[PDB]
């Protein structure tokens, strides 16, 4: 399903970096590396459904991607996924962020990454969508937030 | 609180001693694949014994564990007699570790319940424990099934590792 | 002694935090080999002390640079003691960096056995529920041996939160440990049937990808995949089991035969273009394996490209 979910500006410097699937540390930045050369050269009218990357075990696989301003959101996934339909959940990902953190911006990515992840984890775990029910989504994100203020 | 690793060979006794002293209950135990974390406080002295499984297989991973440690606690299975001499390589192993010239060690010969259980005093004869040198010891028949000896091993423990009421 | 306790809380208030380290390496991009190298050796001193929330700190830095490509797998062990740490708001944090930085090829492998079956045994969803995002990226066949003897309880969790993520994991505990998803496999059949449509889904997901890669598993549950298309309201799922469909088709037309017609139905009544498309790219597919010896497939075409259009 999904091997990897890649966040990072337009200088390609890193926001978020998640993989499922299995890859050596150089690997990793490699594929990042490679994902930035072909999404940040994309243009603002093509076409968000790419080609997956070579360093990730074959172009079968699928780059979906979105982005604004100076950020770039990548979702590595295999040739299985539907395109449209993570599409749709990258799109409700952000609006989840935006609930969780009042207007999700850069400095989210920056500073309360870690939080992010945790965001993200109840989002997609190992790879697998965990959760499509958005306010679901952001209930258990609050409840795990309620415990950690209440001890 | 007070570091100390607490080792032994597999089904000596250190799960069951250390859950007994926290809770005041002998539990059922399994296996120890990774390892057990438990902070205990004996006479207004905390004690974080971290229980290390005793498998053969993972004791190579001892290692991990010695730093910071002040002091050791060798589960002896008393009852084990084919046993006694892989113990006491292993303590004679351990000890021979640098990072264990500080620490103190506190030996708890364990399952004297069982008739061919040995004394003390073999079990320190078998673990070489007259010929230590520059290492604070003391060793304490112990039972893990009615808690025997566990507070003595303690005030002791805190006694050589405190150093005022 | 009073006051080195305090030297030791003023040295604290000059440490940095993750975002400390963030803010450094944004003002000393020029000097950041430098300036990170420097923070890394802090935190090899860092995490020596015996202070688990400074510790958990310097892990939280360093699964920062574990973002930016450094290697800290040398933390590992101190990784999970953090792990092992009292407190859920530390032991996250060791799970969060174990899912990036542990691999099956160290010694974690074994050291951190008891802490996770402990995490797994406790009461607290939230404290399993990290454990088992942390495995969902960190396990191996060994702990797939192991903890699934757990995990399989866990997918009986009272609550659907954890029996969802229990779901999960254990895909990927038949992918390392399949001996274990023969028991498990009709366990999953029967998870397919929870109340609670989440975990359901979760458990669809498995069993697509279960049949994905091993076909020979979903012929007696065709009959419960078209149930389970039919029962579904989620899209994202009515996706996953239709696109199985595409894939199980070419291995028994006859499948598709009876599927075209509520997957006509399904297209009449489906609102979502996204979904739209893939309905209709499926059926194409069946179409084609059926126009051999079926003279109406060119109406079902007919509608197919009007959606097109
Ligand atoms: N008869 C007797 N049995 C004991 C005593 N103490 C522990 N046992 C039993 O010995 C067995 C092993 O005990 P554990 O505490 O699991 O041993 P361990 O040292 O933790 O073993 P590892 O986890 O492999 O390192 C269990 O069946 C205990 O009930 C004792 O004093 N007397
Ligand atoms: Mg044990």
């Amino acid at each position: 399903m999904i091997k990897a979910i890649l966040i990072f500006n337009n200088h390609g410097k890193p926001r978020l970096s998640k993989f499922y699937q299995p890859y050596s540390e150089d690997t990793q930045q490699q594929i990042i590396r490679e994902t930035f050369h072909l999404v940040s050269k994309r243009d603002e009218n093509v076409c968000n459904f790419l080609e997956g990357g070579l360093l990730i075990g074959g172009s079968d696989n699928k780059l979906i991607y979105r982005h604004y301003a100076t950020l770039y959101f990548v979702f590595c996934v295999d040739s299985s996924e539907s395109e449209l339909g993570i599409l749709d959940l990258i799109q409700v990902f952000v609006e989840t962020l935006d609930k969780c953190f009042e207007n999700v911006c850069e400095l989210d990515l920056i500073f309360h990454v870690d939080k992010v992840h945790n965001i993200l984890a109840e989002m997609v775990m190992g790879g697998m969508v965990l959760e499509t029910n958005m306010n679901e989504i952001v209930t258990q994100i609050d409840a795990q937030n309620k415990l950690e203020k209440s001890e | 609180e007070m570091r100390i690793l607490m080792v032994g060979l597999d089904a000596a006794g250190k799960t069951t001693i250390l859950y007994k002293l926290k809770l005041g209950e002998i539990v059922t135990t399994i296996p120890t694949i990774g390892f057990n974390v438990e902070t205990v406080e004996y006479k207004n002295i905390s004690f974080t014994v971290w229980d290390v499984g005793g498998l053969d297989k993972i004791r190579p991973l001892w290692r991990h564990y010695f730093q910071n440690t002040q002091g050791l606690i060798f589960v002896v299975d008393s009852n084990d007699r084919e046993r006694v001499n892989e113990a006491r390589e292993e303590l004679m192993r351990m000890l021979a570790e640098d990072e264990l010239r500080d620490a103190v060690l506190l030996v708890f010969a364990n399952k004297q319940d069982l008739p061919n259980a040995m004394n003390a005093a073999e079990i320190t004869d078998k673990l070489g424990l007259h010929s230590l040198r520059h290492r604070n010891w003391y060793i304490q028949a112990t039972c893990a099934t009615s808690g025997d000896g566990l507070y003595e091993g303690l005030d002791w423990l805190s006694n050589q590792l405190r150093n005022q009421k | 002694m009073a006051l080195k306790m305090v030297k030791g809380s003023i040295d604290r208030m000059f440490d940095k935090n993750l975002q400390d380290l963030v803010r450094g390496i944004r003002n000393h991009k020029e000097d950041e080999a430098k300036y990170i190298s420097q923070c890394i050796d802090e935190i090899k001193q860092e995490l020596k002390q015996d202070n688990i929330a400074v510790k958990a700190n310097a892990v939280c830095k360093l699964t920062y640079l574990q973002m930016l490509g450094y290697d800290i797998s040398w933390a590992a062990f101190n990784i999970i003691e953090v792990m092992s740490a009292s407190k859920f708001t530390f032991k996250r944090i060791g799970y969060l960096a174990a899912s990036q930085s542990f691999h099956e090829g160290t010694d974690v492998i074994m050291l951190t056995t008891n802490q996770i079956r402990k995490d797994l045994s406790s009461p607290s969803q939230y404290d399993t529920g990290v454990a088992l995002t942390g495995l969902s990226c960190f396990v191996t066949p060994d702990l797939a041996r192991d903890l699934a003897n757990d995990i399989m309880t866990l997918m009986s969790h009272t609550k659907p939160y954890i029996r969802k993520k229990a779901v999960l994991i254990m895909y990927k505990v038949f992918l390392k440990y399949p001996e274990s998803l023969r028991p498990a496999f009709p366990r999953l059949k029967e998870k397919l049937e929870d109340p609670d449509p989440g975990v359901q889904s979760a458990a669809v997901n498995v069993i697509c990808e279960l049949a994905r890669r091993n076909p020979k598993n979903y012929l007696s549950l065709a009959p419960l995949f078209f149930k389970l298309m039919t029962s579904s309201t989620n899209n994202w799922v009515l996706i996953k089991i239709i696109k199985l469909f595409g894939a199980l088709t070419p291995l028994e037309p006859r499948l598709g035969k009876k599927l075209i017609e509520p997957l006509t139905n399904l297209i009449h009544s489906t609102s979502a273009m996204s979904l739209l498309y893939e309905c209709v790219n499926t059926v194409i597919a069946v179409l084609i394996s059926l126009s051999s010896g079926m003279p109406n497939h060119s109406a079902s075409i007919q509608l197919c490209v009007q959606k097109l259009r």
